[PDB]
């Protein structure tokens, strides 16, 4: 019989896995500040990583790889990408970025499309390789990133998405792709001229509160997107998309796993990601950023946090919906 | 050569220190009545192994020790022990009752008493060396002599020694072999009143022993002989520049120089490998770059941690047996692309190798077997702070109901002491997250 | 480190003279003081409660008191009452009546420099003296009242030497007199003061267990003192044999006190025999951990599921794995995390001696100082307040000199220790 | 890397890798408080002590 703690209450995800746990009648919860824990349900900055498997007789477990921050923080991606050899600054499927300081001499680089003759960039969208101006302005480590000014746009609607997809890293460094992803959509026409005002340019389920026209919540399901791309292009979701978002992930997490594995660690970690994804007009796939505590798509809570008690948990302490990226 | 003087303290620092001088006497030769037939020089020299042992016109090789407890009990084992003879009665030194587990009743009540005693024998050794370098303090954090009396000691050491380099050998506190329940506390108070007297410590977490013990040696229940067979094979193979010829760590003063680039992040996090049982029947023996691959195994250390989530400030490898440079370089070359080893930015990313042919000495129906090769690992690591981490928030939480306090106050110590002692603690993890973060 | 025993009254000289026989058999030590024993850890610690005088004879270091004679000559008619030292009897004529002022002011004060006079003899014999276990009961007159004020004399004499009590809580179930809950909250006030650890003892629970769970109808004495030696004998285990602990009677204050008057300790006992049963099959790790720590094995009439554990010492005895006696001490208290503080951490001890007691082939005796033990003083505390609130039989007190303000103090403290006790079950 | 500083005895040899460049209180201050906490103690006791006279 187990035990667990929870120190993240804003945590929608882990809220239902207390839910999910308690409910089994095998799982007891305690005080947050309790450390004889089988299972530790961490903040989500500063978790003492340092006070976990000193309990003894205490198989200890936490929903957090520590190091994991290098690749969910967008200063650090860019860095962990260009000084990766695994990785490269040859690499294909991220765009061309780099880290303003409030290394900005890399207007060589935008200053070399200028001689070439596009060069629209985001930090927050313009082309004049000035906002820069508003990196200063803000005071804070920002990237300046390549903004990818051709993307694959959704008929009917001329609009932009971008794709979230769930992946569950176990204490054995498993890598779980959930079967199920989602579409955030834009509700607006892309507009390739006004980059000022940014709901068509900006996907976030926030930034659109035309809200809701074609899809319900501005989010469009795998089954949805498989059977327009069939209609509309003559492909699948699989061949033309899914195969470069298995690569990408498995490539990111197979360059950290030396850094982050709790392989032979007196306690052990496993963690839930988000990686963001877009897609251009060849059906060409870009990483976009890595979401170190990702919130759910409200239809999927059930069966993702079902699934991580599945294979996260109960596979530790003993009482399929992810597709396992072999390596 | 220049003498160093060992001081134990306390039930941990008396039995640890008989298990390293039982090894340095199987290591040098030395029999239990302290005659050394491969000593041609009768009583004198100046050979390494005079940094130990001092000689006796009748050729007796005698420990440069102190062992000081404030109860009879474990001393006295040693006064009617194996190597009874070794030590002259002098060194050895007892009260009548101990400090109870508690820091106060060591360090003022008790200590107070056999303070200048213990400092009037220690004088004894130290005038008969020609240039003493300094001391070496065996004790453990969580009893009451060891953490009390020894912060004491260090005090009056610096007081005394001025200019004399002063190391630890320090047993840091865990359950699965506890004896008192406020050795946290204890823990606190003597890192807060050592940390200006001592130039480096090397912390020996009983967890990790015990479970290498565990793990390793298939010992279902360790007992201290088993936990100190395994550290003094660790502090000989920390103390072995200064017994044997070399060019490495060769005085006090080059292990400060080496591993301790800033003062108050003098606890070097040391790592050991292979630790073999010999009751195991079969047994490969592990090549140069296999036991300098384990140097970074956790389940290796010391101390538990994480070394890939710090930063080093120093590196030293320590190889016993049969190890040549050119299979260092080339395990090192093949570590590094492998491992997580981050150097901080004003400290080149460097190894000091030093290498003893003699292969490691295991003590005679002991739990280790011989090994072809070993190795001890020293790096000054900022994750070796997870110990302090870890030993802090116990304190704050019986600190927060003044838990137990009052028997500290009853021995005339102040309230006031454990926020001071936990400000420093504070002030610690502080320095280790700046230099390692 | 020697340890000075003291027996007042009937019942501190009853359960005194069983705990003497008991500990004298696990040590090898014959009626006559000769030792006859297999092994040599019998001897090792064998000068903590035994004198060796010449002749290779051991000698209790026991000093036996009451203000009535008749059961001093009952003890020394007992099967180890030769065993005694002759001189360590002070005994009066009188006898106390039940009455606290009696034994505290009058009829004790009368006697309790003679004892004195013992106590400093033992004391001036001792290497190392570690400080004094008392035996007696709280609901009767010598052992109550006077011993409470031995107490306080000689912490008066030995400030710096720990005290430490074995004292039998009245029950009405066991009621010997209506003033009980007079004589003991009187003598609880002393205790919160004066000692250092007190095992609580308590008549109710001794009589519950004999009848509930060891099928006795019609509980004696006996009965009753036969729970209460085993007790005393696993709880002086540690004190008695040589251990990794190496326990003595201040090392069991500073780890099992964390606040000076919250030093009642309940303790418990696997398992649970009537005399002379047949134990043929011995208990398991598992069995014993978890009878050990149930309601029904605790020596105190308290239910630990209403209060938690600040602290607990526990002795496993007899051959067995030390590491599965660990795995059970650490499931146990993964099982019940509420009932154990989350604030002290490291607060669940275990040790293990080789020796089982006589009997038995394997026993857990458990020492814990949980918050729940305020139900024994609030049980008390009402008994009091039923017949002070029409002060009744007050008379035999003030007749002896006593204020009903004395009484009201008493009271007082009493239910103060009770708050103090519900705060830490709150926290 | 750089193998430095090598030196060579019968005992053994000890040398240093390079992978990559870099980028107290007196006596009377202590007998000071050893009697400090000792009144504290002295005025503990001697209160108790007045307590048990009373
Ligand atoms: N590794 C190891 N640890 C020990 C040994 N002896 C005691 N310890 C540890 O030291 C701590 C207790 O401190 P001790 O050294 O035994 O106490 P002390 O220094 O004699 O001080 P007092 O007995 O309180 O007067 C506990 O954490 C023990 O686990 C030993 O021989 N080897
Ligand atoms: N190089 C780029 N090129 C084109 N569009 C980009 C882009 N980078 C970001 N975007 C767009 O901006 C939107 C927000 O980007 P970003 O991922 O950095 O914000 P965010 O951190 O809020 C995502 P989440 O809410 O999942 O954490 C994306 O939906 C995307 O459409
Ligand atoms: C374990 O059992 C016993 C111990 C002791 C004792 O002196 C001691 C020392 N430390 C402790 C101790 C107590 C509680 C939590 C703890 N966390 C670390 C140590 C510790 N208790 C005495 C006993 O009987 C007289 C006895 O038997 C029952
Ligand atoms: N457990 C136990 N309790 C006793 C024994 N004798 C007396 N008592 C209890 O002690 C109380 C009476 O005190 P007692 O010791 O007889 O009077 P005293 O001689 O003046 O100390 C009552 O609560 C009795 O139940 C005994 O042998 N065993
Ligand atoms: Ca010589
Ligand atoms: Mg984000
Ligand atoms: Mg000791
Ligand atoms: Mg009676």
């Amino acid at each position: 019989m187990y035990t667990f703690v929870v120190r993240d209450e804003n945590s929608s995800v882990y809220a239902e896995v207390s839910r999910l746990l308690l409910a089994t009648g095998q799982w007891k919860r305690l005080r947050k500040d309790n450390p004889r824990f089988n299972l530790m349900l961490g903040e989500r900055n500063r978790l003492p990583f340092g006070r976990l498997g000193h309990e003894p007789g205490l198989v200890q477990l936490v929903n957090y790889y520590r190091g994991a921050d290098k690749l969910c923080r967008k200063a650090s991606l860019v860095k962990l990408i260009k000084t990766s050899p695994e990785l490269s600054e040859s690499c294909t499927w991220f765009p061309e970025s780099y880290v303003i300081y409030p290394r900005e001499v890399f207007l060589a680089a935008y200053n070399r499309r200028r001689e070439g003759r596009g060069n629209v960039w985001i930090a927050l969208i313009s082309s004049e390789a000035s906002e820069l101006d508003f990196i200063d302005e803000q005071g804070q480590v920002h990237v300046i990133q390549k903004y990818l000014e051709k993307p694959l746009l959704l008929e009917p609607g001329h609009r932009k998405f971008d794709i979230r997809s769930w992946v569950l890293v176990d204490h054995l460094y498993n890598i779980y792709l959930y079967r199920e992803g989602v579409l955030r959509t834009s509700s607006e026409p892309y507009n390739s001229a006004n980059f000022q005002d940014k709901t068509c340019h900006l996907t976030n389920h926030c930034i659109q509160k035309n809200y809701g026209r074609y899809e319900e919540g501005n989010e469009m399901f795998f089954e949805e997107f498989n059977q327009y791309l069939m209609d509309a292009l003559n492909t699948t979701l699989e061949n033309s998309i899914l195969l470069q978002i298995k690569h990408i992930i498995r490539s990111c997490l197979m360059c950290i796993e030396p850094a982050i594995s709790t392989k032979h660690l007196h306690y052990q970690s496993f963690q839930l990601f988000g990686f963001d994804f877009m897609v251009d007009e060849e059906l060409k796939v870009w990483l976009i950023e890595v979401n170190g505590a990702p919130a759910c798509a409200q239809k999927l809570y059930a069966e993702l946090c079902q699934g991580i008690v599945d294979v996260a948990i109960s596979s530790v302490f003993p009482l399929s919906i992810f597709i396992k990226l072999h390596h | 050569m220049r003498e160093c003087i060992s001081i134990h303290v306390g039930q941990a620092g008396v039995q640890i220190g008989n298990a390293c001088w039982e090894l340095y006497c199987l290591e040098h030769g030395i029999q239990p009545d302290g005659q050394m037939p491969s000593d041609k020089t009768i009583g004198g020299g100046d050979d390494s192994f005079n940094t130990f042992f001092s000689e006796t016109g009748a050729g007796k090789h005698v420990p440069r020790a102190v062992f000081v407890d404030l109860e009879p009990t474990v001393i006295d084992e040693v006064r009617t022990g194996t190597y009874r003879q070794l030590f002259h009665p002098e060194q050895l030194i007892t009260g009548k009752e101990d400090a109870a587990n508690n820091y106060a009743r060591g360090h003022y009540t008790i200590g107070k008493e056999i303070i200048d005693l213990v400092l009037d024998r220690i004088r004894k050794l130290a005038d008969q060396c020609t240039g003493l370098q300094g001391f070496l303090v065996f004790h453990s954090f969580g009893g009451g002599t060891g953490s009390g009396f020894t912060s004491l000691l260090m005090e009056r050491l610096s007081v005394d020694y001025g200019k004399k380099s002063k190391l630890e050998f320090s047993i840091y506190p865990a359950p699965q072999v506890s004896t008192a329940v406020v050795e946290p506390y204890n823990s606190i108070l003597t890192t807060h009143t050592t940390l200006e007297h001592s130039d480096c410590a090397f912390m020996v977490d009983n967890e990790a022993i015990y479970d290498i013990c565990r793990r390793n040696l298939d010992i279902e229940r360790p007992t201290y002989t088993n936990l100190n067979r395994l550290i003094s094979q660790i502090v000989s193979s920390i103390t072995a520049s200064l017994r044997f010829d070399g060019a490495l760590n060769v005085d006090l003063t080059e292990f400060q120089t080496n591993l301790v680039p800033y003062p108050r992040i003098h606890f070097p996090l040391a790592t050991y490998a292979p630790v073999i049982s010999a009751e195991k029947a079969y047994h490969e023996q592990l090549s140069v770059a296999e036991i300098t691959n384990a140097c970074f195994e956790p389940a290796n250390q010391m101390v538990k941690c994480d070394p890939r989530h710090g930063k080093y400030m120093a590196c030293c490898l320590l190889y016993r047996g049969d190890v040549v440079p050119k299979d260092v370089n080339a395990a090192i070359a093949t570590i590094k692309t492998k491992r997580s080893i981050q150097f901080v930015d004003w400290c080149p990313t460097g190894f000091k190798v030093g290498i003893n042919y003699q292969p490691p000495t295991v003590v005679p129906g002991g739990d280790l077997a011989k090994v072809q090769r070993a190795v001890c690992m020293l790096s000054n690591t900022t994750a070796i702070a997870e110990a302090w981490a870890r030993l802090d928030h116990k304190f704050d939480l019986m600190y927060a109901k003044r838990a137990f306090v009052h028997w500290y106050v009853g021995e005339g110590m102040e309230e006031g002491e454990f926020s001071e002692a936990r400000e420093d603690m504070a002030a610690l993890e502080k320095d280790y997250e700046e230099v390692g973060v | 480190r020697e340890i000075v025993h003291i027996q007042a009254g009937q019942c501190g000289n009853q359960i005194g003279a069983k705990f003497w026989e008991v500990i004298s058999d696990e040590h090898g030590i014959d009626p006559t003081g000769s030792y006859h024993g297999d092994s040599d850890l019998q001897l090792e610690r064998i000068n903590v409660y035994y004198n060796e005088a010449t002749g290779n004879k051991y000698v209790p270091r026991a000093i036996l008191v009451d203000l009535e004679p008749g059961t001093m000559d009952s003890v020394r008619s007992g099967p180890f009452g030769q065993i005694f030292r002759p001189d360590n009897f002070v005994f009066g004529q009188s006898g106390a009546g039940n009455n606290w002022a009696k034994g505290h002011y009058t009829e004790g004060a009368e006697l309790v420099d003679s004892v004195l006079d013992v106590v400093r003899k033992e004391s001036e014999s001792c290497d190392c003296l570690q400080g004094f276990q008392l035996t007696h009961s709280l609901g009767g007159g010598t052992g109550s009242g006077m011993g409470t004020l031995l107490i306080s004399k000689i912490r008066e004499e030995y400030p710096d030497r720990i005290m430490n009590t074995f004292s039998v809580m009245p029950s009405p179930k066991v009621s010997d007199t209506v003033v009980e809950p007079y004589n003991a909250t009187l003598s609880v006030h002393q205790l919160v003061e004066n000692t250092d650890e007190t095992y609580c003892i308590d008549n109710e629970a001794l009589y519950d267990i004999c009848f509930r769970t060891l099928k006795l109808t019609t509980p004696t004495y006996g009965d009753l003192n036969h729970l209460v030696s085993a007790t005393m004998s696993g709880v002086t285990t540690c004190l008695r044999f040589p251990g990794q602990l190496n326990a003595d009677l201040r090392k069991l204050a500073v780890n099992m006190v964390p606040f000076p008057r919250l030093h009642f300790f309940m303790p418990g006992f696997a398992p649970l025999t009537s005399r002379g049963s047949q134990q043929y099959r011995a208990l398991t790790v598992p069995e014993l951990t978890q009878q050990m720590f149930d309601s029904k094995n605790m020596m105190a009439a308290c239910d630990p599921r209403h209060g938690r554990y600040l602290t607990v010492a526990a002795i496993f005895r007899g051959r067995m794995s030390m590491k599965e006696v660990d795995e059970q001490m650490l499931n146990v208290q993964n099982k019940n995390s509420s009932y154990f503080v989350e604030w002290i951490p490291n607060n669940v001890k275990t040790a293990v001696c080789d020796i089982p007691p006589r009997g038995l082939k394997m026993s857990a005796t458990f020492i814990g100082n949980s918050t729940a033990i305020q139900e024994l003083f609030k049980r008390i505390s009402e008994q009091f307040t039923a017949m002070f609130r029409r002060k009744a039989f007050l008379h035999w007190y003030t007749g002896e000199g006593m204020d009903e303000m004395e009484f009201t103090e008493a009271e007082s403290n009493m239910n103060d220790l009770v708050s103090e006790y519900q705060q830490y079950q709150d926290a | 890397m750089e193998v430095i500083e090598l030196n060579k005895c019968t005992s053994g040899q000890s040398f240093e890798v390079i992978l990559k460049p870099p980028s107290d209180p007196s006596l009377e201050e202590i007998q000071k408080k050893l009697e400090a906490a000792e009144e504290r103690r002295k005025y503990q006791e001697a209160e108790l002590l007045k307590h048990l006279a009373e």
